[PDB]
């Protein structure tokens, strides 16, 4: 477990106060469509499967299903962009604080590198 | 004409002999020559006089695209994305050019072979030393690079030449 038992965790908070501070999901977002689109697909099944006209029926009942997926789907997407974010956060830190073990190296032009030529034949 | 450049393209003078017939028979060649003068010659002439007098009415003009130098392989730092694409895309412009040299000397000496004719191995000596000299530069810039060719390895070519070379020359002067 990478990021269990992270220092100031609160438990079972599916999204914390500090993940308000980043940008949330725009509403056309292409995994939101994504997910509206999981919504309309289990509409047609559902339609399917209980033998109604697949694409005329149960318009109500395909609203719902997209809507539902969609109001996950935001929130789903609001907890990822969260978790990586600290995962980015937690790592620059780690960076910082260890330049012993991150040194900077100096920088070498391919007219000084010798790299070993195999021709081709 | 002025359509190539005469330096680029040489052509040597042409030498046409004068006729000196010999005999009272007409020339059938000469015949034949002039009827397909009058029969073929002045209706193209005249087409094409038409043609380029709609062209003059309507004249527009195209350019060369102009590149300015960027700095090469060798001036890039190891993994520094940018300079390698930039000098990767001159690189391989330049091996266009170079291409298109050859062409042009493989042009002349093509044609050279063909108007010297059956005197050939002697007066396209010229352009056959040109040729041996241009292929070579050319097959050890770009000999064996492989179908993945790129300047970085053009250039650890270059360096294992530089290498060898350096190394006879100091067991020359041991
Ligand atoms: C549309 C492209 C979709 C691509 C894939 C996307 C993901 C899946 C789609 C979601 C689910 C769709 C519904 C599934 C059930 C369909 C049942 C059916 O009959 O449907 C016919 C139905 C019309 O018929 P109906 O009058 O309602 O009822 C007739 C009976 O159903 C007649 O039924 P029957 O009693 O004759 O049933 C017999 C039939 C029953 O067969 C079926 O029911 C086949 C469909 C169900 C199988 C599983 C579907 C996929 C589920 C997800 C799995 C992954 C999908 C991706 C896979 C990729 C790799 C393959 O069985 C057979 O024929 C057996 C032999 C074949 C078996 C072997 C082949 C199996 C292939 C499985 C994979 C198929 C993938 C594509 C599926 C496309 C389905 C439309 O038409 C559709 O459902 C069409 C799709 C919806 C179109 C909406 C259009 C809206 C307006 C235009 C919008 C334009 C774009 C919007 C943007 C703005 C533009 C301006
Ligand atoms: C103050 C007044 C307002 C309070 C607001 C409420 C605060 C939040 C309340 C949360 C609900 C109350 C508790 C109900 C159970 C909590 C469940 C959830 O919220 O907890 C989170 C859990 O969230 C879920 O795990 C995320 C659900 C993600 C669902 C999709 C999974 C990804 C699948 C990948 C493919 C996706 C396909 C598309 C899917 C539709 C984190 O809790 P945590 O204590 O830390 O878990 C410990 C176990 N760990 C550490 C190993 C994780
Ligand atoms: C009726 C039958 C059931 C299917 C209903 C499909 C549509 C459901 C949604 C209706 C519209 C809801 C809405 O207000 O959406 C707007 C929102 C984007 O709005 P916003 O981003 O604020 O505006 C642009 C700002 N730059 O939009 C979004 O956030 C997009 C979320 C929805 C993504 C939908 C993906 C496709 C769903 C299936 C479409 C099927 C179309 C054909 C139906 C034929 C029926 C016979």
């Amino acid at each position: 477990t990478m990021m269990s038992g992270r220092p100031g965790r609160v438990p079972l908070q599916f999204l914390p106060n500090e993940a308000r501070s980043l940008p949330p999901p725009k509403l056309t977002d292409p995994r939101l469509v994504y997910m509206g689109f999981l919504g309309y697909c289990s509409g047609l099944i559902d339609n399917a499967i209980r033998r109604r006209p697949v694409v005329s029926a149960g318009l109500h009942r395909q609203l719902l299903y997209v809507t539902s997926f969609v109001f996950f789907g935001y929130y789903l997407l609001k907890r990822q962009d969260y978790m990586y974010a600290l995962r980015d956060h937690d790592m620059f830190a780690y960076v910082k604080s260890h330049p012993e073990d991150f040194p900077e190296k100096d920088k070498k032009t391919y007219g000084e590198i010798l790299e070993e030529f195999h021709p081709v034949r | 004409p002025d359509s190539w450049d005469k330096d680029v393209y040489p052509e040597p003078p042409r030498r046409t002999p004068a006729p000196a017939p010999q005999t009272s028979l007409p020339n059938p060649v000469t015949y034949l020559t002039k009827i397909f003068d009058l029969l073929v010659d002045r209706p193209v002439t005249l087409a094409r006089e038409f043609i380029e007098q709609q062209h003059a009415k309507n004249r527009y003009y195209y350019y060369h695209r102009e590149f300015r130098r960027v700095p090469d392989i060798t001036e890039c730092e190891e993994k520094d994305i940018l300079c390698m694409f930039e000098a990767e895309m001159q690189w391989r412009r330049d091996y266009k050019v170079d291409q298109e040299i050859v062409n042009i000397i493989q042009e002349r000496l093509k044609a050279c072979q063909q108007r010297e004719g059956e005197s050939y191995r002697q007066n396209c000596a010229k352009e056959l030393e040109q040729f041996t000299q241009v292929s070579k530069a050319f097959q050890d810039r770009y000999s064996d690079l492989g179908a993945h060719y790129s300047a970085r390895k053009c250039l650890a070519k270059q360096k294992q030449r530089m290498l060898a070379e350096r190394k006879a020359a100091k067991e020359a002067a041991a």
